[PDB]
């Protein structure tokens, strides 16, 4: 939930 | 895994990892290519970098255990590899929250061809 950095 | 490390950057900037740091200057995000824009670029360089030092380990999809000690960030004990990449998103975490005040979305989306050099970590 939310992040691929 | 990711689903930490965009918690642990929520909880911290308020931002959301995606899209706020998922393609940010030249190291935030996919690839690692030239240098680093600014502030919030480095703390994605060192992050990688970071991860560069855990060869054998999966920080995308191994998941591992983080409380709050009031604001402070406390990896807790799991395999080694889970020890070492909660420490790694940590410091991003918090090198994000140091430099907010200088975030800045022209780098947001940053084209490729603009991320010229090398840098050795
Ligand atoms: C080899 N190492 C590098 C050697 C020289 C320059 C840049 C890099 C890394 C650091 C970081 C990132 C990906 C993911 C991993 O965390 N690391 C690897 C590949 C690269 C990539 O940018």
């Amino acid at each position: 939930f939310l992040s691929y950095k | 895994s990711l689903l930490e490390f965009g918690k642990m950057i929520l909880e911290e900037t308020g931002k959301l990892a995606i899209p706020s740091y998922s393609s940010y200057g030249c190291y935030c995000g996919w690839g690692g290519k030239g240098t680093p824009k600014d502030a919030t670029d480095r703390c994605c360089f060192v992050h990688d970098c970071c991860y560069g030092n855990l060869p054998d380990c999966n920080p995308k999809s191994d998941r591992y255990k983080y409380k709050r000690v009031n604001g402070a960030i406390v990896c807790e004990k799991g395999t080694s590899c889970e020890n070492r990449i909660c420490e790694c998103d940590k410091a991003a975490a918090i090198c994000f929250r140091q430099n907010l005040n200088t975030y800045s979305k022209k780098y947001m989306l940053y084209p490729d061809f603009l991320c010229k050099g090398e840098l050795k970590c």
